[PDB]
């Protein structure tokens, strides 16, 4: 699931490291 | 007052503090040296072994080095192998793992660390709270919350896991019984519970239910820096950016993208049209909760700034026209997307995830009574062949009361003020 209209996701982004 | 060191540890204590200063002092690679000599000398020694991982992530940090974290993760994992490692020293260690795991984005490593860290220590609760983080960073709604239910049946004055709980409760639309958990978790003040994303979905679920103190909580979480203001409500924030509710072409400065949009709209309609007429399967309802009732598709051309080429081939003009237009066609925090909403249809209060992008509405098919779009504090129609434009990180809502369908083309566009090097960095959503 992505955060497309909403803020619905627990987390909306996938981060990686610094 | 954390037991690190076992029976052997107590009698090297000398040499294992004289690595770890070294590490306290800032000599990184001096301390790196003496502890891989004392992992050497004593390869059972779990205390050498967590210096060795300290210092590989102090290491990491100073470098801003992706690579040697992922050294001392496996370190970390090393030395709860060993034998004889103190309860303190084991979970310290699994616990530093995790977290740095997450940080780098190994979410299903970080859960499997978690799941063996609840097994060793079955009786702390915040390491069960830290598994169901776990569980929700891989999309597992359905374990998280067994894991805070767990929680809450032996404590259940738990400000974090009634949070957590409240969440995933309105995740799943049960709004009512979200609002006392996610309440009761933010007024608990434990640590944890001072999260914007819990004041946005208790304000929401209020406002779905009428409860007219939704916005009190939006100014508490306004209030202490969760959001921008009461009506802007976005958590993946550049701060700064020029926050309007609605703008104009020129106060873009995206006049081309609009004329171009505005010039070419019946070809641009004539697509979405033929797409509804002969590959409807190709628009996808909406999917994040955000409709009280009716209906609303949309058919995706770009997300995160890749094309959707099966898509495309739907909408084969349209593509090629928008392809000259990186300013949207590059907008990893947006879309291209048609969308069709039928009659009796309510779209919720609701604000995007992010103040980075604005987004241009092209009507297409607009039926002349019933349509209409509130941004804040400000309601306006669409209108066929003409480009509207507003920052959806403020609160907005729908209605469509027509007698027939409406069709609009959404072109999602970076913030105007962000630089080149920040849409090229900010992580896409
Ligand atoms: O199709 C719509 O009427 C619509 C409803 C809600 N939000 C948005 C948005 O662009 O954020 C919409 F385009
Ligand atoms: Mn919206």
């Amino acid at each position: 699931g992505k955060c497309k209209d909403g803020l619905g996701e627990y987390t909306c982004t996938s981060l990686e490291g610094f | 007052k954390p037991k690190l060191l076992n029976k052997f540890d107590k009698t090297i204590k000398a040499e294992l503090d004289a690595a770890e200063k070294l590490r306290k002092r800032g000599k990184i690679e001096e301390a790196v040296n003496a502890f891989k000599e004392l992992v050497r000398k004593y390869p059972q020694s779990p205390r050498a072994r967590y210096g060795k991982a300290q210092c590989e992530d102090d290491l990491a940090e100073k470098r801003r080095s992706n690579e040697v974290l992922r050294g001392a993760i496996e370190t970390y994992q090393e030395v709860a192998s060993l034998p004889d490692v103190p309860a303190d020293l084991l979970k310290l260690s699994l616990k530093r793992r995790s977290d740095r795991q997450q940080f780098l984005g190994h979410m299903r490593g970080s859960l499997l660390t978690l799941q063996r860290l609840v097994q060793l220590f079955p009786n702390d609760t915040s390491l069960k709270n830290d598994l169901g983080v776990g569980y929700l960073l891989i999309g597992d709604n359905d374990n998280a919350k067994k894991v805070y239910e767990e929680v809450l049946s032996v404590t259940p004055n738990d400000g974090f896991a009634k949070v957590h709980y409240g969440f995933i409760l309105k995740a799943q639309n049960k709004i009512a019984e979200s609002i006392p958990y996610l309440k009761e978790g933010i007024e608990s003040g434990d640590p944890g519970t001072d999260d914007g994303r819990f004041y946005f979905h208790l304000g929401d679920a209020m406002q779905r239910v009428g409860n007219k103190e939704a916005y009190k909580w939006y100014e508490l979480g306004h209030k202490r820096g969760h959001f921008a203001s009461v009506w802007q409500r976005s958590l993946y924030n550049v701060n700064g950016l020029k926050a309007q509710p609605w703008w104009t072409p020129k106060e873009t400065g995206y006049t081309e993208l609009v004329k171009s949009l505005e010039r070419n709209w019946k070809l641009i309609r004539d697509e979405g049209l033929a797409v509804m007429d002969k590959a409807k399967g190709l628009f996808l309802p909406e999917d994040e909760n955000l409709r009280e009732k009716g209906d609303w598709s949309q058919f995706t051309l770009w997300q995160q700034g890749r094309r959707n080429e099966n898509a495309c081939k739907g909408a084969p003009k349209t593509c090629t026209l928008l392809e000259k237009f990186p300013e949207t066609t590059g907008c990893r925090r947006g879309q291209i997307k048609y969308s069709i909403m039928h009659p009796g249809t309510h779209v919720w209060p609701h604000t995007g995830p992010t103040n980075c992008r604005l987004r241009m509405h092209l009507g297409l098919v607009i039926p002349k009574e019933g349509c209409k779009i509130r941004c804040a504090n400000e309601t306006k129609t669409w209108e066929e062949g003409k480009v509207l434009i507003f920052d959806d990180s403020f609160e907005h809502e729908v209605w469509q009361d027509a007698s027939s369908f409406r069709l609009i083309f959404i072109v999602d566009v970076w913030h105007p003020e962000l630089t080149p090097q920040q849409r090229r960095s900010l992580p896409a959503i």
